[PDB]
RNA sequence: UCUGUUUACCAGGUCAGGUCCGGAAGGAAGCAGCCAAGGCAGA
RNA sequence: AACCCCGGCGAGGGGAGUGAAAAAGAACCUGAAACCGUGUACGUACAAGCAGUGGGAGCACGCUGGCGUGUGACUGCGUA
RNA sequence: UGCUGUGAGGCAUGCUGGAGGUAUCAGAAGUGCGAAUGCUGACAUAAGUAACGAUAAAGCGGGUGAAAAGCCCGCUCGCCGGAAGACCAAGGGUUCCUGUCCAACGUUAAUCGGGGCAGGGUGAGUCGACCCCUAAGGCGAGGCCGAAAGGCGUAGUCGA
């Protein structure tokens, strides 16, 4: 039936994005945790 | 003609360097 | 329902006694061309009782 | 401070080739040469027609290892080992045992 | 003198293929092949192929004259078997395997 | 006892082509094609 | 792993060759067990049960008429 | 495999293996496994059993080819037709088209493919996005507020 994730684009990227992180102190901090982890890509970016 | 020079020139030519 | 006990190679071995394949006995071997062939089946050729009644 | 060179003769300490003497061709980085005559091995080679190159078994000479080999004094007949020194302002090779230049 | 013909890595299971390798233990490799042609199975024309390989070596390697040869040892081992997934109903789902076989003939003028 | 038909190397003859020996003279093993022929089916 | 051979200009294999070794062949040191087989000996188609243990005939193979090895018909006891 | 010890064990030795092992007496322990619905991998079992995804449906001739019920060609048959057709947005990201290949993938074969490998392919003043303008809503210089982080909001500046 109607599963839940119903998949958008910008959505994704006002959500999620590099930007929506970087506005924060605690999105910061996730990219934070990310750069420390040594992640291959941080948030979702095309 | 065309399927002579097709024919024997690819045949001669092509037996030589492949 | 599922079996309670994990069955011995043994049963195994029994139930496929059975299962053994039969290896046809008779080539026939046609007249006119002498190929082998089965019984009432046309040759590779399409001979059948000595006839070319296919031509293939 | 590389003791053995290209052109140099060499004999052979180690191997199948021991005893045998020839010339350097060339070295890899790896610490190892390359010598004439010395080490041959039978190698397969697929037929190439863009090379020309035909099949068959090539001798091709494989590369030793350069511990094994020794710089053949041609005085004294003997493997040498090699030596530096300063001689003008310049880094010259010695053989230990006459101690004479190259 | 004996002479070996291999293929290994076959689909088919062990167990499909031993059928048909029991069919022809022990005669001359001309009845043989006869029997293998109009036998139908899959494994048969894998046998069937392998049979006939392994007569070609004979010949042409050790020089036996076909006539004399026969079937004296065939016999199908377990292979490498690979894993898949079909997904069943409400989510779970099932390690599929693949199954192979080492199918080795082996004949001999004696 | 005759007709068709087939039968690659491993019955036989001719043995093209090519190939071995020879400076040359020429031989030679013999693939292919042909002919018997191995047969058999029909008579 | 040149080259030859079977195969689909396959897969895989078999020779050949390299190498000390190719039961070192890239599905590659060593290669255990479960698990699956092919071959040989023995037993099994009137027989009831935690499958062994005690007794035990025969048969096979080794030995030098006896001693080992495998098998185990038949019976005592026997509910992991 | 043989021998030996009351026992955990030890010794010797045929094959395999192809470079490390270790007496004696001491010392230190990640020191001994069958259970934990133990943890990882491997292989069984049911079993060559159930199943092969809409009950719209196939048949023949020829082609290709090692091999064609399934691929291409032709011919009849049958199903959808307010869709099982045609065009977009979203979402995907090369799946498009050609040649070539058939191990794995495709619930069978596959010569075929949305599979593998190589090449090609997307041409805008006027179609969209960008851009101009704002909605809800967001961010927000100063400002008000708040232990700190921060919350609210003005001028603004974004947001289809
Ligand atoms: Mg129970
Ligand atoms: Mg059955
Ligand atoms: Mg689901
Ligand atoms: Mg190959
Ligand atoms: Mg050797
Ligand atoms: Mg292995
Ligand atoms: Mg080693
Ligand atoms: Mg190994
Ligand atoms: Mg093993
Ligand atoms: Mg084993
Ligand atoms: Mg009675
Ligand atoms: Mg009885
Ligand atoms: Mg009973
Ligand atoms: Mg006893
Ligand atoms: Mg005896
Ligand atoms: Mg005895
Ligand atoms: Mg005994
Ligand atoms: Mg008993
Ligand atoms: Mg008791
Ligand atoms: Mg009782
Ligand atoms: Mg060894
Ligand atoms: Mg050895
Ligand atoms: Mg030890
Ligand atoms: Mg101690
Ligand atoms: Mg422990
Ligand atoms: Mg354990
Ligand atoms: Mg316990
Ligand atoms: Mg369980
Ligand atoms: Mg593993
Ligand atoms: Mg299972
Ligand atoms: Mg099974
Ligand atoms: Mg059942
Ligand atoms: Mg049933
Ligand atoms: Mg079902
Ligand atoms: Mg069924
Ligand atoms: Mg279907
Ligand atoms: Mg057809
Ligand atoms: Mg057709
Ligand atoms: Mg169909
Ligand atoms: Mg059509
Ligand atoms: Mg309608
Ligand atoms: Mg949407
Ligand atoms: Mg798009
Ligand atoms: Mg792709
Ligand atoms: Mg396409
Ligand atoms: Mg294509
Ligand atoms: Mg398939
Ligand atoms: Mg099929
Ligand atoms: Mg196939
Ligand atoms: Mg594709
Ligand atoms: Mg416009
Ligand atoms: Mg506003
Ligand atoms: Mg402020
Ligand atoms: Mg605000
Ligand atoms: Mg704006
Ligand atoms: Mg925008
Ligand atoms: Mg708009």
């Amino acid at each position: 039936m109607k599963r839940t994730f119903q998949p958008s684009v910008l959505k994704r990227n006002r959500s999620h994005g590099f930007r929506a992180r970087m506005a924060t102190k605690n999105g910061r901090q996730v990219l934070a945790r990310r750069r420390a982890k040594g992640r291959a890509r941080l948030t979702v970016s095309k | 003609m065309k399927q002579s020079t097709l024919a024997l020139l690819l045949l001669l030519l092509l037996l030589t360097p492949v | 329902a599922v079996q309670q006990n994990k069955p011995t190679r043994s049963k195994r071995g029994m139930r496929r006694s059975h299962d053994a394949l039969t290896a046809v006995t008779s080539l026939s071997v046609d007249k006119t061309s002498g190929e082998k062939h089965l019984r009432h089946h046309i040759t590779a050729d399409g001979y059948y009782r000595g006839r070319k009644v296919i031509a293939k | 401070a590389a003791k053995i060179r290209r052109d140099d003769e060499v004999i052979v300490l180690t191997g199948k080739d021991k005893g045998k003497r020839g010339k350097v061709k060339n070295v890899l980085s790896s610490g190892k040469v390359i010598v004439e005559g010395i080490n041959l091995v039978k190698k397969h080679q697929k037929p190439v027609p863009a090379l020309n190159q035909p099949g068959g078994i090539v001798e091709k000479e494989a590369a030793i290892q350069v511990s094994n080999v020794a710089i053949f004094n041609a005085a004294t007949g003997k493997a040498d080992r090699v030596g530096f020194r300063f001689e003008d302002g310049k880094k010259v090779r010695f053989f230990k045992s006459n101690s004479e230049t190259i | 003198m004996e002479t070996i013909a291999k293929h290994r890595h076959a689909r088919s299971s062990a167990q499909k293929v031993r059928l048909v390798a029991d069919l022809i233990r022990g005669k001359k490799v001309s009845q043989a092949l006869d029997i293998l042609t109009y036998t139908n199975k899959k494994a048969a024309v894998l046998v069937k192929k392998v049979l006939e390989s392994a007569i070609a070596n004979a010949e042409h390697n050790d020089g036996a004259d076909i006539d004399d040869l026969k079937v004296t040892k065939i016999f199908v081992d377990e292979g490498p078997s690979m894993k898949r997934i079909m997904p069943r109903a409400k989510g779970r789902a099932d390690r599929i395997l693949k199954r192979t076989s080492h199918i080795t003939v082996v004949v001999s003028d004696r």
